[PDB]
Formats: structure tokens, C-alpha cells, sequence
């Protein structure tokens, strides 16, 4: 436990993502379809890393898959927390449920990475209701999209994103 | 936009009316340190707390724990918010007319619905069958209902109530993997029992030779991988656990198979209608998909039966989710909006409006 | 098998975990007793089981694909259960089968035919049948505390010893290449001993050597080339080989080979499928409880070079006589191969 | 010695199947005590009411 | 004279039927040499591996009431019949005894190796939960036997078993052991190899008991030398152990301890009975009957007593059935049983298991 | 400026917080004659002196000569005053909880430090990998430790412990060294032969067929020169030490490998986890710095997991410290400063609120 916060603007987006009200489909286009948080500058506070986040309106106009654009905005060389959520089918129900994805890749700093991991229990306690977790410590982990699929829901899932595996 | 839930006693099935399958299918189990953990999130921290089951056999017993799982469903499982959308519950056969009431008050006073509607999970699944008299025999999680239905109205007299479902197979599938030499005691290993039923079980026609070919050859065995790469081979196992449905003996129960029970509760009728009620045998529920078991069930209902009598097990291959399915259709229909029960007519009424609404 | 009895079959070359849906050659209604493969067919192995049934299979160049439920033949003519089953060394398709109904028959796997019919021989249970040198007698030792030579196309008992070991535990006998039978047995204090029987003199042992007095019975593995014979107990955790050679006492301790794990069984490799260029002279397959692990011995030798004292000709996959030719009463010695191209 | 020596003493009854059974017999109700039926490797013979 | 032979997962008791006590109890170990012999018998078995211990692995043939090696297991047999007893196995009828709810595949080997290998001439099997009973001179009470392997929870009415409310528990004397040796370490002291395992055994066998208010037992441990004992060690060193001498029997109330999911000993029992019928449940309050070693730590029926009281309702007479001889309970009622008159129709030959099969034997037992 | 002191089995690590690496690392041993020397002094003056080692397993037990090494490392060692800087302290895995607290007084009492902190080191070094479930095999210098560790918890009924590490190597190696004609009896001649240990041995991927290979030729063979001038040769010898650790019969001792004992820890967690802590088998220690290790350690769990396992065994370049260098940036964030436990904290709890600060 490193004591670091979580800032209301991640609150309020999480808020926002977790759950659907009745709108417009002009405001639906404008409901997040991914979203990374970052440490502050001052290492106090995990605040909304901007510009790096995916709308559900881009989606299927500039973004053709929507995971394999969502690997990409990963930093290389860097820890991030990520808030994916995944439109999967299984064997007998179609499910949209949120994937709470912990990116901390080899290649970061030993400061960045003792950092992410001591608040990682911290920040999840604060997102309610979220029941996935991904911890990818290398881009072999999450760029395969039978990885989130294994996870998601073992062998039931037949489809992710409308695509099938 | 209308949520469908359809409170089973260990599975709770929700979605949103016009869909094709629910959304969200998450055990209906609320967890206390051995602080409130609903749903999957109770399974997931395993044993260290312990769970209840409110509606453990179809009727709510708990109602604040009840509420738990309604909020559990409406904002982390379906995510919306239940003041934006009308909901359409489902309640067991025989529910007493309180309970009615109860989630009447509960709905329009706690989740401020808009508008609510009460059905019976029995006449559901004979509708979405395309039937208006018929028996559906529903063996659920908790517990297993025979209701014949007539013109679309069960008769509660005949009603019978059998507490031998899912939920006591994967139990007694613990109890005789344990003499291959496997364990399973754990709940983490419950769920993996429970997968092994619903995926290598299947409904013997003739148990007593079925076992003699399984103790003279291997083509019965099968093997199933657990989730840290062990691989585990069961053998009669297969078709004894779904066979305590038909010889409840074999739990130490004394009641009779699930055949004797659609028997008796069709005995129960009157004369001129069990001739149409042996011909409309309906199964429902998640316990009767296993395969073979409508070609057993009329072999055994046709030996109590009269030879004169044409018996007709259905068994539709979405039988599974009928409850719902049926209410989903019903609850996206335009002239079923005039069925709801208004918020309005709610304040003027009380909770006793439902007795006259949905009967 | 949790239903009827079956054999795990899979190539040398298919090592590492074995899946536990792996096919198996699963015909048999009840459990398996004893297997043998074909000395003149690496694709033929013949199976007894509980059901009173000898089944003799085909396996596939590649191994098992699917579970093998249809045998080429099936041979019945046991009241009880077989577990005791010798090819003919040189014969082709000529099986022995031998029953807990104390017969013995001779079979041929070519016609399905029941060649020879051996019922008033053997008074109790039979422990195991070994051919001779050139298939034309066999030795058996049986639960009344005899060692008998039979000769099966005459039906007649050519010699017989009562009493060879006083124990009441189960005892073994096998043939050598020179015409002697080698026996391991229990004493009256329960002492495992070995013995070295001339069948021209069976009034005493040109040898009886004590071991330990540990229980279950002691398995001999003969290798004719060597004249080296391999105690292997079923329970023990050690392998005692021993040389027999024509000077006194005619059995030789060489050594022993310990581990820390009981067998449940063991396989011993011809001498075609040797690494002849590592001065292998045996491969045993030990089996324990949920593996098979096995075992090599090899003769320490400074030079990389063939070594032609330790491989002489051995027999090869080519059958001698044929099965019609047999029943007249010809007898010839296995075709002899040698082991020089196998080096490497 | 131990066990007295028989082939019968594990002898155990099994009913056959409902589907090998005789139903909608209205047996006699006669308080004499005779067997009640009389079988041949042929017919079945039972006294009704 | 027949035979009355007890297999548990730690000891063997092997006698005679009739007598009141058995005549060999030897640990079920089998020992092999772990170095090289320098000077000019591979295995060892029972006390004989328990004084060469120090350059011998024990291992046990049963772990958890599973047999991890029919080989060793006829070793331990063997042991018995032949260097234990000295009596020829051929000549005597023997009694075995099962644990509740044993697989069938367990019992069919059991009966082949005393037919096939031992040819004894008659055989017979009981549930060990059953004879436990039988020695209290009861047919009515629930019977929580826990040993070294497993703990049973086994209501029986009446003589009548109900299988459907036979409770498991993954915890016993072994598990006790395990625990022992972890919070030894605490305080410097270091068992580790399996010979150093049987000293933990002994250790516990003389100075653990169970607290009847365990957070007070700790308070008074943390604030006194009181109950400080001293143990002899078999070199000669002398340690000294605190609080460890009640936590290690605790592990059986709450098994938490241990990092299991189950309950303790007092909710399986109260369990087991909550499975039965209503009307039987009032006379499983008033025979709850211990056995087993794992019973004989001081206090434990005072403990069982009191937590058990907890959960039934007040107007409900709990009873702790403790006799003082309840580590051979098992044997004393086998004993007990195999002299009865009425039992000899019980008794399985060798000649009718040759031609009919282990099918018998799954009949004519429980 | 806050100190940070991890009080390893054979080694006492220490350094200010925010620093990359420890300012001291002395052994913690504390000599008295044949008053008292603590550190490099107690080996300087080699053999006239006996050494005792208070934390010689990783769990204290000489808490007088624990203060004495505490004592050395503020004052020679860190050469600042403990009661102006906050101490942040490690602690082994199963450390029990009378010691936390004798910890927790000693530092407020003795040393009057205005702030401290205990923290576990297999935690330590999964977060410093950037993980908080996993499997963290730590060897040090006197113990070995296989710590499964899942959302940032230990689970202790899971912990194993070895006797066996770095320490019994370099008294291996001696053993062995004597059979080139070398002798390496004396202190002084200890401390040689662990420098040799450290610069020139390495895990052998396959055993017997590096042995062979060093058995026809001299390319395995290297040159070590010893402080006096002289120079020593070893060939197989390189090989041979580390692998006393996958093969403690080596040793003499019963217990298993390092290998087969962080197969048998993750075999007790739950089987829901089993799959996580395989592939995330983090490797920590100064024993653990052997070239080639973590080729051979995943060659040697393949053979005993499941062939559908996924295997990585982590093995971070700067494994050998990563319980300190996590401990020190943990301890130099401002967000961690309300974590510390200050004395006022200490004055109204007393030293059990170690257990609900620090857990
Ligand atoms: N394919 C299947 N085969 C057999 N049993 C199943 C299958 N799918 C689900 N079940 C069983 O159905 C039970 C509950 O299903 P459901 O009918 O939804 O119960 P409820 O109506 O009480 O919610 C579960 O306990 C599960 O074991
Ligand atoms: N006086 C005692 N106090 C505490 N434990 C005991 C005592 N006597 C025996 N035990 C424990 O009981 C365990 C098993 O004894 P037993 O009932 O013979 O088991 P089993 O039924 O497997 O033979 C042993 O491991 C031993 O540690
Ligand atoms: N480069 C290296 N290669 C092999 N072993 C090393 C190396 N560096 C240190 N060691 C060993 O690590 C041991 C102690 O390291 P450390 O992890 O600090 O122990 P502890 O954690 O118990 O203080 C020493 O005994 C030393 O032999
Ligand atoms: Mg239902
Ligand atoms: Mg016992
Ligand atoms: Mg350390």
C-alpha cells in the first residue's frame, strides 16, 4: 500500500462507464469504450492519462477492432492502468461487462513498477463492481485477443467484439 | 427499453426485453464474513465467508438480502438504472400473496420503477412452448415444480413442490467422484463440479443395463481438464448423478422421481383434462437439459400412465432459459405496455394492486 | 479401465506426459492379465484377460489413432482366466496360452485353430511357461511345488520335480539357451532363493543361492546372448543380475542395481532395439505406480568402437519354421542375425 | 472350517423391471390362506376378486 | 481364533478376537535407506524403521485414508501377519475394517490381496464408525472418529446408518503434525526431515490439549510461564514450548488455521446431525461418541461439549460420549463383534469369493 | 530522509530511501571471544572470535545481539542518528507475531525512531517486479523461501520453507575445492571461497552432459588469483555448487530442490490460482544470481506442471536486491508518509499496533 489516491475525475469516468443511462445515441456515441489512468506528475493522485481513450462512436467508423487499437495506446516502456469494456458472446448469452487491465510491461522502470503494483489493490477497491482483471507484464499478454477471451470466460466465449476467435 | 429478471432459486437470469438471451446469468447467493458480496463476487473470495441463499427454494425467505441481489442486478450486472426502465419479475408457483405485495413495495419504493409486472415462471415456459394447457414440469436449481396449467391458469391444488434439483446433483456429484480417488470439497472445486454435471452427464434410457455396459468397456469414460491443467476421467459417473432425479433414494430422499411427481400432480386434475395433460407434458428449467432425459421421462411416465393414454414429453432445446425467453417476447410487445403496473396506479392503490393486475 | 481391461500401446519414440484420453486397445470385457508382442511381427501382440479370452491384436505403423476395440483374432477355449501367454520362438503364429483351469493350448494365430489340447498335466495353478531354446519344450512351474518339462506335440511329460522350492509363495521358471532351467522360489523359513536345474539330473540343484527373505515373488529376465539372468521381485526397489557359466557354483553375483522406488513391473528390450554404439546390453522398462521409467545397463568400455565379444548374433525377426511345418515335428533354431549394422 | 461349506449362501433377489410385471390385478380378498397363484413354465395363474 | 486387523493412516492394530486390547500397535511407515552402505534389507516396517530412523525416509502407504501404494501397503500386511502377530494368515479368518463411505475399487483390492496373496481363509469388512459404536455398547449416537488420515462424522439410529449424513474432514493427527512443525520454527526449533517428523508427533502426543476459552489460554500464556513444558529431545537437547501446546489441537475447531475452507470438528458434527431427520436428531445430541487418537488430547470433550451447546438449541441435552479408551475403540469393537455367535454368517470364504467375484463382498457389507 | 534496513539471514542491507542501492552491506553476525564486534570488524579479526548469527533463518532469535547489529548499522554503518530519521524494516515470511512487536518496542525504546514500518520481503520484491499475485521464490543467505503471494497478500498456509542457501553452498564448495588439492578451512579463507562462488559458478541447463564435457576438455576450466598472489584452477567445480540447489542430496539432506519445492507451494493454493502463479514465478535473492538459473528452474517445473501449463520463471537483473530497492521507493513517496507508525501512535496502542498499520 503506497497511499496513493484515486483523483475524482477517474471516479466519475468509471462511474459514468460502469453504468448506462437512457440518452440520445448522440451522447451514446460519446460513451467511453476504453480508458487508461496514469500516476500524477507529482506521484500523488492516479489521474485520466489524456487523449489515450477510445469511444464507443469510433467504433466501426475509424476503429476497425476495437482491443487491437486498444493495445497500441500502451506505452512500451511505461505502467498504465487500463478500463476496457469488452462486448463478448458466449455459448448461450451475449455479455458487455468491464476488464479492469493492469499493463505493467518488463521493459518499464524498477520506480514506475513497484509503484503501479503496491496501489493496484488500492485503485480497485475504489472501481465497485468491476469482476475482470487482466495483468499484462509484456505485450505478448494482451495483444492476442484469445488472451481476454480466455480470461473473459475460459472456452464459452465464441465471439469478442462481433468477431469470432 | 424493458429489463426481464427472472429470480431462479440459485441462478438469477436477466436482460433486456426484445434480446434473444439474458445479459447477465449470475448465482443468486449473498456472502457475510464467516462485508456483503453478491453474486459472483461471493465465489470469488471462496471460504472465507459464508453464503445464503434467500430464495433458496423458489420462495424469498430473506428480503434484505433479496434487495442486495436486485441491486446487484440492476447496476453491476444489467448496468442500468432502474428508475429509467419498467421491469418484468418472475415469481415460483404457490408464491404466497404477500410475497407479491413485498416485491411490489420493493420495486416502486426502493428502486422507484416505473412500471412492474409479475408473471408465473410455470405459465411462461408453456407459452413460449405455443400452448395454453399443458403440465411443465420446472426443475430448476433449488427445487423442482410440476404445474399443470389449464386456459392459461395453474391450478394450485395440484401444484407439487419437489426439493431435488441441480443443486443436490452437483452435491452428489462430490459425493461419488470421491471413490475415484478425486476430491472435491472446496467451493473453488463446487463450480468445477458443476461444470463437469452440465458438460459429461447425460440421462441413461435404461439404467441397470447402462451400468453393466459401463463396468465391461471404456466407450462411456470421458475426460475433463481442470482449470490448472490436471486431466480427470469419470466413467458411470455420467449417467448416475442425473439418474438421483428418477431415484431420489439415492440422496436418502424419500420422495418420489421426478416421473411419479408429473404423474401424481396430472392425478390430481380432473378426469377430462389429464387426457390433454398427458399429451402436453412441457420441461423447463436448467435441470432438464440433459440429453436423454425427455425419451426416459416418457418411458416412465407411459408404464404409470394408462396404455390408452398418448403421452408426449416436450422438450423444447431452448428450455433452458423459457422463463425468460417467454417474458422477454412479452415485456417488447407495443400492446403490452397497457399491462404494466404505473407508478401512478401504484400511489393510489398500494402494493395490493398486483393481486388485480397480474392475477 | 473402469469398465472391461485394456493396454496402454504408444510408440518408444512418444516420451513426456501421456494424455489421459490417449487411446488404448480396449476389447477385452474384463482386466487384462499378461501381454506379449510377436517375436516375427512388431505390429502383433497377443493379450489374456479375466473373460476366458486370448485376442491377438494389429497395431497401426503410427501408433493408435482411435481406441482399438476389434482384435484380429479371438481365441477361446479356456474355462478361467489367462494370464500366461509365450509365443513360439521359431514357429510362425504358434501361441501358448495357459489358464487358471490348469490347461495349457497351443494355438495358431494364422487359423484360429487350436493345435494342441494339454488338461492332465498340471494338478494346481500354473505359475508361468518359458519355451526352450528352439520351441520344441517348455517348463512350468505350478502351485504344487513342481517344475515340470512338457513336451506339447507329444503331449508327454519329459521331466518333472517335486518340491523345488519347500516355500509356499510363487515361484518362477524359465529355460536357458544351453538347456538348463533356471528357477527363483521361497524357502520353508520364506527365503528367496535361486536354483539351476539340469533336466538329465533333477535329484538335487547344481546350485541354490539365498537372496533375502523380503516378499513377492522374483521375475527372471533371461538374455541368451549374454548368459546373464535379471532378478526382478514385484515390490522390490533393486535389480540383481547374475551370470551362469559352467564352473562352479554356475550362478555368479555380479551386482545390483538400487533405487528408491518399488516396481510394479518392468519390460525388457530384444536385443534389436539396443543401442548397440553405448555398450547397451539391456533396457528395462521399470514400471511404478503412474510411470514407466526406464532402466539402462551398459558394460563399461574404454573404446567407442564395436564391440564384437559383446554382441554375437542374436535372433532375428524372421520366423524359422512355419506353423503347418511344426505340428509334423520339425525343429530348427532361431534365424540368427547379426548386430554390426546397428552401430552407429 | 471357518464357513460352513454351500453354494447358496450368497443367494440375493432382484425384482425384474415394471416394465416385466403384471398390473391391474384385482387379487382375491378371500381371508384363506393359501399362495394365491399358481405359475408353469407356460401361464400364470392368480386368484381375483 | 479369528483376527481383528484395524489399518488406520498412522497405526496398525492387529490381535485377536475376543481380547480386550490389541496385540501389536506399530506405526504404518515404511522406512528405505537415504545413504551408502560402507560396511559389508532395502526396507523397513513398523518400530523396526521407527529405531533406524535416523538414516532412513518414512513414508506412509495411506495419506488421507488413500492408499498412495498397494506395494508398501502389503508390506505393512505383511508385517503384521508374519513378524507382529506370528501367525500364518492362511490359517485365521480376518476382520477388517473400512472407513465410512470407502470406494469400492479400495475395497475390492483390499479383499484380492488377503484372497490372492495372504489366502486367508475367510475374510470380512465393517465400517470402522460402526465397531466404534459396538465397544460404547450403543446402537444409537453419532460417531466423530478422527486418526491420523481423516476425520468421520457418521450418525447411526437404531442401527440403522444414514449415509446421506456422513460428514468428511480433511484433518487430522498428521495435519496436527504439519501445523506443529510450522510454529515450532517460531521458536527456533527446526523439524524438517521425516525422521524429525515423528519426534513432532511425540511431542504433541505428550504435551498439547485443548483450551476450553482459547483467547483466554493465549492471554494467560502471554503473561505467565505457567504452561511452559519441557521435552526431551531424543540426543539429549531440552526445548521448551508455550502457547504451541493448545494451538496445535486448535487447528481442529478452526481449521482457518491450516489456510482450509472447511469448518471445525463441533460444525461437522452439528452438521452431520442437521442432515438427518427431526425426530432422530435427540438422541444424536445425548451419543455424540469420540474416537480415534486425534480425540485423546485433554479437554477436548469439555471443548466439544461447550461449542457444540452453542449451536444446538438451549432445551437440547448435548452429551460427550469420551471413553477413556477410545484410541483403540475401532479394535475393541471389532474384537467385540467377530466373538459374536450371531456374526459367523457374516464371514466371506475363499472359496465362494474364487467363483463368484468381489460382488459378494459389496454385498453383505455396508 | 527515511532509512530503510532489511535484515537478511546472512546479510543486513541499508540505505537512506530514494537511493538506487543500499549505502551498507555487512554481514550480521555479532563476535565475542573464544567483548563484542559486530559486522566486518567481527570478521576482521577472524578466528580468534566465535560468530553467531541472531537471525540465522530469517526469524530473530537473539533479540540482545539483534540490537547490537541494529546499533552498528545507525551508528558505523548508515552513521546518522536513529532517532531523527524513520526506520523501515523487512521481515520474513511466517515471522511470528511476538517478534513484530519486540521489533516494534525495541525501535521506538532503544533507538527512539520517530516513525517505522514493517514490511514483508516477498511482497516487497512482487511489487517491485510490478505484480501483486504470483509465486516469489526468494533464496538468500541461510533460508530459502517459496512465497505464493496473490493480490498482494502471502497466503501462509502455503509458504515453504529451505534450509538451504547460499550459506551450505559456499561450505559445499569448500568440500569440493579440497578434492583439487586446495585448502579453505580458516574465516578468512571462507570469505575467499564465497567471492569464488559469486564470480565464477553458474547453473548447468542439463548436469550430466556438462559434466561430461568437462571431463574431455579444459574449456569449462577458469583462473581465480587469490589476495596473497597465488592462483587457483577449477573446472567442474563451477557446475557443481549451484547445483546442490536442485539437488539437495548433494548436501546430504532429505528435502527436495528449489525447483520441485516452488512446484509443491503452488500445488497448495487454490486450484482457481494455480494457472496465475505459474507463469508468474518472480525470482529473488543474492543465491538466485546464478547465470543460467531461470533457464534451468523452467526446464525443471515443465517436467513436473501439466503439459497445457504455461511457464515463465521472472528473473529480474536486479533480483538480488529488489526487497530493499522496493522498500526504498515505497518509503521515499510523500503518499506513504501517513502510513508510518509514529511514536504518538506507539505511546497509546503500545506495540500491537504494528498488527493493524502494517498488517
Ligand atoms: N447443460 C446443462 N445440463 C445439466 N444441468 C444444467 C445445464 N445447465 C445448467 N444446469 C443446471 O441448472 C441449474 C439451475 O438452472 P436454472 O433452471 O436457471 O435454475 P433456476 O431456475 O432455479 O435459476 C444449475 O444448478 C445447473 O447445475
Ligand atoms: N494422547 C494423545 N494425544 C494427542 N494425540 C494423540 C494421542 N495419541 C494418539 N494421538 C494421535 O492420533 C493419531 C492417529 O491415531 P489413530 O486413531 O491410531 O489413527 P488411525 O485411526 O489412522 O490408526 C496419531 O497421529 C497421533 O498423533
Ligand atoms: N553474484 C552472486 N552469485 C551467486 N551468489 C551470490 C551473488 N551475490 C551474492 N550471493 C550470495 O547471496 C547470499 C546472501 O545474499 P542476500 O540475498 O543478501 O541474503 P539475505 O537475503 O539472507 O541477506 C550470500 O551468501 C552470497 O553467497
Ligand atoms: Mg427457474
Ligand atoms: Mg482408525
Ligand atoms: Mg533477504
Amino acid at each position: 500500500a503506497s497511499g496513493v489516491a484515486v483523483s475524482d475525475g477517474v471516479i466519475k469516468v468509471f462511474n459514468d462507464m460502469k453504468v448506462r443511462k437512457s440518452s440520445t445515441p448522440e451522447e451514446v456515441k460519446k460513451r467511453k469504450k476504453a480508458v487508461l489512468f496514469c500516476l500524477s506528475e507529482d506521484k500523488k493522485n492516479i489521474i485520466l492519462e489524456e487523449g489515450k481513450e477510445i469511444l464507443v462512436g469510433d467504433v466501426g467508423q475509424t476503429v476497425d477492432d476495437p482491443y487491437a487499437t486498444f493495445v497500441k495506446m500502451l506505452p512500451d516502456k511505461d505502467c498504465r492502468y487500463a478500463l476496457y469494456d469488452a462486448t463478448y458472446e458466449t455459448k448461450e448469452s451475449k455479455k458487455e461487462d468491464l476488464v479492469f487491465i493492469f499493463w505493467a510491461p518488463e521493459s518499464a522502470p524498477l520506480k514506475s513498477k513497484m509503484i503501479y503494483a503496491s496501489s493496484k489493490d488500492a485503485i480497485k477497491k475504489k472501481l465497485t463492481g468491476i469482476k475482470h482483471e487482466l495483468q499484462a507484464n509484456c505485450y505478448e499478454e494482451v495483444k492476442d485477443r484469445c488472451t481476454l477471451a480466455e480470461k473473459l470466460g475460459g472456452s464459452a466465449v465464441i465471439s469478442l467484439e462481433g468477431k469470432p476467435l | 427499453a424493458a429489463l426481464v429478471v427472472d429470480n431462479g432459486s440459485g441462478m438469477c437470469k436477466a436482460g433486456f426485453a426484445g434480446d434473444d438471451a439474458p445479459r447477465a446469468v449470475f448465482p443468486s447467493i449473498v456472502g457475510r464474513p464467516r462485508d456483503s458480496y453478491v453474486g459472483d463476487e461471493a465465489q470469488s473470495k471462496r471460504g472465507i465467508l459464508t453464503l445464503k441463499y434467500p430464495i433458496e427454494h423458489g420462495i424469498v425467505t430473506n428480503w434484505d438480502d433479496m434487495e442486495k441481489i436486485w441491486h446487484h442486478t440492476f447496476y453491476n450486472e444489467l448496468r442500468v438504472a432502474p428508475e429509467e426502465h419498467p421491469v418484468l419479475l418472475t415469481e415460483a408457483p404457490l408464491n404466497p400473496k404477500a410475497n407479491r405485495e413485498k416485491m411490489t413495495q420493493i420495486m416502486f419504493e426502493t428502486f422507484n420503477t416505473p412500471a412492474m409486472y409479475v408473471a408465473i415462471q410455470a405459465v411462461l415456459s408453456l407459452y413460449a412452448s405455443g400452448r395454453t394447457t399443458g403440465i411443465v414440469m420446472d426443475s430448476g436449481d433449488g427445487v423442482t415444480h410440476t404445474v399443470p396449467i389449464y386456459e392459461g391458469y395453474a391450478l394450485p391444488h395440484a401444484i407439487l413442490r419437489l426439493d431435488l434439483a441441480g443443486r443436490d446433483l452437483t452435491d452428489y456429484l462430490m459425493k461419488i467422484l470421491t471413490e475415484r480417488g478425486y476430491s472435491f470439497t472446496t467451493t473453488a472445486e463446487r463450480e468445477i463440479v458443476r461444470d463437469i454435471k452440465e458438460k459429461l452427464c447425460y440421462v441413461a434410457l435404461d439404467f441397470e443395463q447402462e451400468m453393466a455396459t459401463a463396468a465391461s468397456s471404456s466407450s462411456l469414460e470421458k475426460s475433463y481438464e481442470l482449470p490448472d491443467g490436471q486431466v480427470i476421467t469419470i466413467g458411470n459417473e455420467r449417467f448416475r448423478c442425473p439418474e438421483a432425479l428418477f431415484q431420489p433414494s439415492f440422496l436418502g430422499m424419500e420422495s418420489a422421481g421426478i416421473h411419479e411427481t408429473t404423474f401424481n400432480s396430472i392425478m390430481k386434475c380432473d378426469v377430462d383434462i389429464r387426457k390433454d395433460l398427458y399429451a402436453n407434458t412441457v420441461l423447463s428449467g436448467g435441470t432438464t437439459m440433459y440429453p436423454g432425459i425427455a425419451d426416459r421421462m416418457q418411458k416412465e411416465i407411459t408404464a404409470l400412465a394408462p396404455s390408452t393414454m398418448k403421452i408426449k414429453i416436450i422438450a423444447p432445446p431452448e428450455r433452458k432459459y423459457s422463463v425468460w425467453i417467454g417474458g422477454s417476447i412479452l415485456a417488447s410487445l407495443s400492446t403490452f405496455q397497457q399491462m404494466w403496473i404505473s407508478k401512478q396506479e401504484y400511489d393510489e392503490s398500494g402494493p395490493s394492486i398486483v393481486h388485480r393486475k397480474c392475477f | 479401465a473402469s469398465g472391461g481391461g485394456a493396454f496402454l500401446v504408444l510408440p518408444l519414440s512418444k516420451t513426456g506426459r501421456i494424455d489421459k484420453a490417449y487411446p488404448t486397445v480396449c476389447g477385452h470385457t474384463g482386466p487384462v492379465l499378461d501381454i506379449d508382442w510377436c517375436p516375427h511381427n512388431d505390429e502383433v501382440i497377443a493379450s489374456g484377460s479375466e473373460d476366458c479370452t486370448v485376442m491377438v491384436w494389429q497395431i497401426p505403423e503410427n501408433g493408435l489413432t482411435s481406441p482399438l476395440t476389434e482384435p484380429v483374432v479371438v481365441l477361446e477355449g479356456h474355462t478361467k482366466r489367462v494370464g500366461i501367454i509365450a509365443w513360439h520362438p521359431t514357429a510362425r503364429n504358434v501361441l501358448l496360452s495357459a489358464g487358471c483351469d490348469n490347461v495349457v493350448l497351443i494355438w495358431n494365430v494364422g487359423t484360429a485353430e487350436e493345435l494342441y489340447r494339454l488338461d492332465s498335466l498340471h494338478p494346481d495353478l500354473i505359475y508361468n511357461v518359458s519355451w526352450n531354446h528352439n520351441g520344441s519344450l517348455f517348463c512350468s512351474a505350478c502351485k504344487d511345488k513342481s517344475v515340470r518339462i512338457i513336451d506339447p506335440r507329444r503331449g508327454t511329460l519329459v521331466a518333472e520335480r517335486e518340491k523345488a522350492h519347500e516355500g509356499a509363495r510363487p515361484m518362477r521358471a524359465i529355460f536357458l539357451a544351453d538347456g538348463k532351467v533356471f528357477t527363483t522360489g521361497f524357502s520353508r523359513m520364506s527365503e528367496r532363493q535361486l536354483a539351476l536345474w539340469d533336466p538329465e539330473n533333477l535329484e538335487e540343484p547344481m546350485a541354490l543361492q539365498e537372496l533375502d527373505s523380503s516378499n513377492g515373488a522374483l521375475l527372471p529376465f533371461y538374455d541368451p546372448d549374454t548368459s546373464v539372468v535379471y532378478v526382478c521381485g514385484k515390490g522390490d526397489s533393486s535389480i540383481r543380475y547374475f551370470e551362469i557359466t559352467e564352473e562352479p557354483p554356475y550362478i555368479h553375483f555380479l551386482n545390483t542395481f538400487t533405487s528408491k522406488e518399488p516396481q510394479r513391473g518392468m519390460g525388457s528390450m530384444p536385443k534389436r532395439g539396443l543401442e548397440v554404439s553405448k555398450c547397451e546390453i539391456a533396457r528395462f522398462y521399470k514400471l511404478h505406480e503412474r510411470k514407466c521409467e526406464p532402466i539402462v545397463m551398459t558394460v563399461p568400455r574404454k573404446s567407442d568402437l564395436f564391440q564384437d565379444d559383446l554382441y554375437p548374433d542374436t535372433a532375428g525377426p524372421e520366423a524359422a519354421l512355419e506353423a503347418e511345418e511344426w505340428v509334423s515335428g520339425r525343429d530348427a533354431d532361431p534365424i540368427l542375425i547379426s548386430l554390426r549394422e546397428a552401430y552407429v | 472350517k471357518v464357513v460352513r461349506q454351500s453354494k447358496f449362501r450368497h443367494v440375493f433377489g432382484q425384482p425384474v423391471k415394471n416394465d416385466q410385471c403384471y398390473e391391474d390385478i384385482r387379487v382375491s380378498r378371500v381371508t384363506w390362506d393359501s399362495t394365491f397363484c399358481a405359475v408353469n413354465p407356460k401361464f400364470l395363474a392368480v386368484i381375483v376378486e
